[PDB]
């Protein structure tokens, strides 16, 4: 669930140019259209849709790679 | 004690309020003859502009400065109202009240960086030509960060090269005067060193930003030792901003891609207080290389 | 507008009627006609130069809004905490209005040149015998936009200012009318002097204006660039009599208030009517003003 | 109407010595009022009556004394 959580908050805020279903877990987002601007709005909407607080050592370009980068941070978070 | 303040004396007056100085013709002269040097070494096909201290608003909303640095911005406001709604602000100011409630913003913001209004105006020609734009712009500049430390001014010149074209463009650009920028330094016989850095971006988002901005090595500064040589002063920075600004203006490279910008921003008021710091306030008492470098 | 074509070669749109870029043309005669002025400085004259803000605090007690509250330019910024600024953002945003949030900050952009130098000048007590006299240069703000060339928001100001006696400053007055007559005439330009007034707002404002008409406190040399009917004021003398000097608590020689005056330049209206009268071809100019620029 | 104006003389004229020294011939500048107190004065003028100087009369002469004032009020 909480991967499809994720998924939904990066077409909440992505900005991404092509659908969320169609982007594997394991896949380049930023390649994909993951801007510096929307990263950051998208980090901010897995604090809002979780309720969590990434600590300044994770945040960075790669905890939000991709999903499962996003979906492992997380995880190994709580 | 900050090492600097006792430069205040030969370089400044108060004006009533902190980050802001009237500058004394000592002070000036040096001021001018930084500004020559910099000119000296500007590359050919660079086309220089001059900017006032203030800007439009809405350029400045639409380039994004507003979710960076909003704690810096500086918007000017002004006394809209009719005749009577005037009249009244200026009587309520009389009997011990506030006139300024009776203010609304204006289409103007005052400058942040010199290079902010050079995009749309790049954007205005059309695409780039083969190998880029390049500008030499300068804008007394503002930001919102009152201090009394002589090297933390509120209004303060800066004088930039922009250069606008392929990322290839831009990355040598910026190496070119990296190089160049430290020679200069060295001629005029600062101490410093060369180091990656961030910009203060705002708020959490903001920790991110300078995050990937360091880790991307998207900024670079010129440091000097003013106050302390565990905390040196930016003087000068060597910023690449990828392709943000060519896709907010839609400026196209020759090869029909969103442009790449970056730029080299000295920072004048930094800089001479550098100078003064480094050989003191008698300019005849400076070593006669530095005095030749300037044409003294 | 006659000035219009000349937006071409000294200008480029920076989206703000009455705010522009200067282009490399355009700053190098700004800057020669700086030399130039710089040139006729009369002795004994310090040399100031204020950045395009200045205290607030100073200006209310300069009297600023008693004549002229309709053209202030005040700075303001989001003052918050980082949710309040976020706040402000997040209403941008949404399509809201951000500015809502904007509070004053203890500055406003420097209408005038010379307001920084007076409690620069009462900070060191009584003035000598003979007076002071300061060069002094800002970037200055007017709220009122405009597209015309000779009508900015933001303009460079040079001001020469004397503060002493009565006597101290009717002679600088007398010498300033001469020398700034000389360098409209060296520079080319076409213009007449007259007795006017500052634009004091509101009714008030009619009873200052006229006040200052009939005292023959306002000078102006005139150059006609859209029209000979309707002219500009390219350079100015003021004479405050004592209210700089009240405001200020400057006592003169003799322990009196002082007074002031100054002759202001307005440089790039000076610089606009350079290019309306001698055209965008500097190896055209003159001969006689190429000389005198030092081209 | 001389009582109506020695104390709007007294609200805004500022001088240094009280508005009940004044002779009513005196010059009021010489007084003590200066162009901004006077500027005031002419405004609790319009004020303290129901009428608006035309600007021919909007001047330094028309309150340079107490006898001024009332004269320029009549016309
Ligand atoms: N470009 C420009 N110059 C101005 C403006 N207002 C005043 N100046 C210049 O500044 C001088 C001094 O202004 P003043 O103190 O007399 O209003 C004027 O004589 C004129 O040369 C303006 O709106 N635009
Ligand atoms: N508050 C300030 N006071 C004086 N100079 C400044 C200030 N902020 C920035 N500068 C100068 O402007 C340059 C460019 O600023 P930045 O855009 O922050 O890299 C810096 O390297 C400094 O030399
Ligand atoms: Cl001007
Ligand atoms: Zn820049
Ligand atoms: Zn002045």
């Amino acid at each position: 669930h909480m991967n499809a959580t994720i998924r939904e908050i990066l077409a909440k805020f992505g900005q991404l140019p092509t659908p969320v279903d169609t982007i594997a877990d394991e896949a380049d987002l930023y390649a994909a259209g993951l801007s510096s601007f929307a990263s950051v709005q998208l980090m901010l909407g897995i604090e809002e849709a979780f309720d969590i607080e990434f600590p300044d050592n994770l945040l960075n370009r790669k905890s939000f790679a991709s999903i499962k980068a996003i979906e492992d941070t997380v995880k190994l978070i709580l | 004690a900050d090492p600097l303040d006792h430069l205040a004396d030969k370089l400044f007056h108060s004006m009533g309020s902190d980050g802001v100085y009237a500058r004394t013709a000592l002070y000036e002269s040096i001021v001018e003859r930084l500004a020559a040097l910099i000119t000296s070494h500007r590359e050919a096909g660079t086309e220089a502009l001059r900017f006032p201290p203030v800007m439009s608003r809405a350029q400045l909303e639409k380039s994004g400065y507003l979710k960076s640095f909003p704690n810096l911005l500086g918007c000017v406001c002004g006394l809209h109202g009719t005749e009577r709604e005037i009249n009244a602000a200026v009587s309520r100011f009389d009997a011990g009240g506030d006139w300024t409630t009776s203010l609304s913003p204006a289409d103007l913001v005052l400058s942040p960086a010199a290079c902010y209004p050079v995009y749309p105006i790049a954007a205005s020609r059309g695409p780039l030509p083969k190998g880029g734009l390049r500008f030499d712009v300068a804008a007394d500049c503002f930001r919102r960060e009152p201090s009394k430390h002589l090297d933390r001014l509120q209004s303060f010149r800066m004088r930039e090269y922009v250069c606008i074209g392929t990322p290839d463009d831009v990355s040598d650009f910026r190496e070119r005067w990296m190089v160049r920028a430290q020679a200069i330094a060295r001629d005029l016989g600062l101490t410093f060193r060369v180091d990656y850095a961030s910009d203060p971006f705002f708020g959490r988002a903001g920790k991110m930003l300078a995050n990937n901005q360091r880790d991307q090595q998207l900024k670079f500064e010129l440091l000097i030792p003013l106050r302390s040589e565990e905390q040196p002063t930016a003087c000068m920075s060597f910023n690449y901003h990828r392709e943000h600004f060519g896709t907010t203006w839609g400026i196209q490279d020759a090869n029909g891609e969103p442009a790449h910008t970056g730029c080299v921003a000295f920072g004048m008021d930094r800089l001479a207080v550098a100078m003064f710091h480094t050989h003191g306030t008698d300019l005849s008492a400076w070593p006669a290389k530095v005095r030749d470098i300037l044409g003294l």
